[PDB]
């Protein structure tokens, strides 16, 4: 696996009060994260059926 | 003593999230750190600054403000053995060239970070610097990190921090760790702030002068660099005009009648004398500007690329931008209190005469004693 | 605005079956006839 | 790749007694 | 808190000029000669 199939990130989970859209008596929260993967040789790994 | 609870809370919140080995560069600084090695101008100066820093002579001393009188000079060993190591670090390498890594990586990047082998009694065994553009550090759950990822996926020595580490009974450590020396920047964010180099604000210039020396060496070859562009008239009877063309021709240095006039009997040829001017090809004038801003963000007098230039550069950037950050990261976590890691300011070769008249005319003085004459100028006890 | 709110006063049970793998055949035996 | 099968070997005991 | 001033080094040269005047200056005792170039007592 460390090397069949990659993973990657690039700006981890992040939450901040959105100014913009909220008043002086009720928030607006926005969170966020940016990561994918892809596959790396797929001749390393198997798979198994019936 | 420590009380573990920091105000850099405030990240790892939800700016930050815990356990994820962030890299510390961003990928466009390391290409921009990459292609500024060979820029002519950005080379220049980050060779200069390397080379510079990487003159000064180390050793191991006893420190000015020596209020602490339990020394933490812990064994006068680990001491010996530190001077050791300052001026013999890990094999296939000296100190000089770790002077010279360590400054050019926090030119480039802001930042400084090296590896120890402290064998089991505080006696450190040999230093590493670390290649900072693929070295990612992970935080811990309140305000600092904790361990050091070196390597995607064979490399993953989790080298623990200075902070979290299995420490002696009076504090020095025992297993490995790593310094992670950061430069400061605004907004706090100690270690989770953006870089702080001269790079950052060095993108423009640089730009401009590659395009305008592209532009140089572009029109340098696809400009003829022939003269009297001659036309015959619309009646000349090639089987003459050549005749014409071979007369004018035969005129070059080592030709047989070279420098003699020309002579044209009837139908009137008109030669015009090309300017060829290609004395403006680079643009001296916007050229040098961009060479001065590039090197002014670095901190280095236009005049070095007199002697009052050279001092001023020695004892205004080189000195309080790469000299003090340096001995004050080593000093902090490398030994005990009351000593500390200091450099030699008469081993700088431009500084010489200004101490000796300083140390001259302080001699003359009367009202002060002995003791302090000496440490106004180097010369502790 | 009404956000509506429901909890099924009274619940029921679940059951299902546990088949496991049973006891196997092998695909061709050596000692045999036609 | 396509599914290529995983054929093993089944119940083999005799070479010398064919069954009536 | 204090800093101090004959740790910047431009400044060195101006802090050694202005104590070797001082020094031949005789109508001041010499704990004010001190104070006014820095060095407490």
């Amino acid at each position: 696996w460390k090397t069949a199939f990659y993973a990657v990130e690039k700006r981890p989970m992040f939450f901040e009060q959105y100014e913009g859209g909220s008043s002086a008596w009720c928030v607006k929260y926005q969170f966020g994260a940016e990561d994918g993967g892809f596959v790396g040789c797929c001749e390393h790994g198997r798979i198994l059926q019936i | 003593p420590a009380p573990s609870a920091n105000p850099a809370k405030i990240f790892i919140r939800r700016f930050f999230s815990a356990g994820v080995a962030k890299n510390v560069v961003s990928y466009s600084n390391v290409m921009a750190a990459q292609r500024a090695m060979e820029h002519p101008v950005a080379f220049r100066c980050l060779d200069k600054l390397g080379l510079t820093v990487q003159s000064v002579k180390w050793d191991v001393g006893k420190d000015p403000q020596n209020t602490q009188v339990g020394d933490g000079g812990m064994s006068a060993s680990q001491r010996k053995a530190l001077q050791q190591i300052l001026q013999r670090p890990n094999p296939t390498m000296s100190g000089a060239q770790l002077r010279y890594s360590a400054a050019l990586s926090w030119a480039c990047f802001g930042r400084m970070a090296f590896k120890v082998s402290v064998m089991s009694d505080g006696s450190v065994n040999a230093i590493w610097p670390l290649g900072i553009p693929f070295l990612k550090q992970k935080f811990d759950r309140y305000g600092d990190v904790e361990s050091f990822q070196y390597g995607d996926e064979a490399g993953k020595e989790t080298i623990p921090s200075f902070t979290k580490v299995e420490k002696n009974d009076k504090g020095r450590p025992i297993k490995n760790y790593a310094f992670m020396i950061v430069k400061p920047s605004i907004n706090g964010a100690m270690n989770f702030d953006v870089q702080n180099t001269p790079l950052q604000a060095i993108g423009v210039p640089v730009a401009l002068y590659d395009a305008l020396m592209a532009r140089a060496i572009d029109s340098a070859d696809g400009t003829p660099n022939s003269k009297w562009l001659v036309t015959a008239s619309r009646d000349l009877d090639d089987g003459q005009a050549k005749e014409v063309k071979e007369g004018i021709e035969e005129t070059k240095p080592g030709g047989d009648n070279g420098g003699e006039i020309i002579f044209i009997a009837g139908t009137d040829v008109k030669v015009q004398e090309m300017k060829n001017d290609l004395s403006d090809i680079h643009s001296k004038v916007p050229l040098d500007d961009q060479a001065r801003t590039i090197a002014g963000n670095f901190g280095i007098p236009i005049a070095l690329l007199y002697d009052e230039s050279r001092k001023a550069f020695f004892e205004d950037t080189i000195e309080p931008g790469y000299l003090t950050p340096l001995e004050d990261g080593f000093s902090m976590f490398l030994c005990g209190a009351g000593y500390r890691v200091i450099f030699d300011r008469d081993s700088i070769p431009a500084l010489r005469k200004s101490r000796a008249d300083i140390a001259a005319t302080y001699d003359k003085v009367t009202f002060i004693t002995e003791e302090e004459k000496r440490e106004v100028t180097g010369w502790p006890a | 605005m009404v956000k509506l709110n429901c909890r099924p006063l009274c619940q029921a049970p679940t059951a299902s079956r546990l088949v496991s793998p049973p006891c196997f055949i092998c695909r061709g035996v050596a000692p045999s006839a036609p | 790749a396509a599914p290529s099968r995983l054929v093993q070997p089944g119940c083999f005991i005799c070479r010398g007694v064919a069954v009536s």
